[PDB]
């Protein structure tokens, strides 16, 4: 049980070019 | 042919939608929803949350627009924090 | 619950895909522009447009790189994943 105490332009470009479906 | 990375991303959306949708604002996580997510879905990585003070601290950290709740963008920051912390202990 | 959750297995898949690409060349704990490109073109082929121009990978790495070493460590990669996931969500409203 290795747990912590819970206190711890180009992307629009490559998301815009996601064009498909004629 | 969707990839492991992409499936992983979609599951993040799905787990957010599941918990945000229970109570109140169906698109945001309130404290109680956030706490259940951590106790039900992150139990092998995070220590159980039992105290309200802790829920409070976590939400305050995550909440960047000051509405007391956690939207998806704020949740993704949470997943990055946590995932990064685990990567460091593996 | 006691089983690894869908969430926990997603996180694990993120760690694995990173080390899967970061381990190829040079530093095994970082993605050079070379390695980042391959990751994007093969694993985000439904979310991001394929990269084939050098000008592009230059710009992507510049934005991801906050410590200024010209490479992407895990923390920086998680930021990238956060950014992309947020976008797909945004395209589901
Ligand atoms: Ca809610
Ligand atoms: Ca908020
Ligand atoms: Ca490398
Ligand atoms: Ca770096
Ligand atoms: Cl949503």
């Amino acid at each position: 049980g290795a747990m912590a105490a819970t206190y711890s332009e180009s992307s629009i470009l490559a998301q815009r070019r996601v064009r498909k479906l004629p | 042919h969707m990839s492991e990375l992409e499936k992983a991303m979609v599951a993040l959306i799905d787990v957010f939608h599941q918990y945000s949708g229970r109570e109140g604002d169906k698109h945001k996580l309130k404290k109680s929803e956030l706490k259940e997510l951590i106790n039900n879905e992150l139990s092998h990585f995070l220590e159980e949350i039992k105290e309200q003070e802790v829920v409070d601290k976590v939400m305050e950290t995550l909440d960047n627009d000051g509405d007391g709740e956690c939207d998806f963008q704020e949740f993704m920051a949470f997943v990055a924090m946590v995932t990064t912390a685990c990567h460091e202990f593996f």
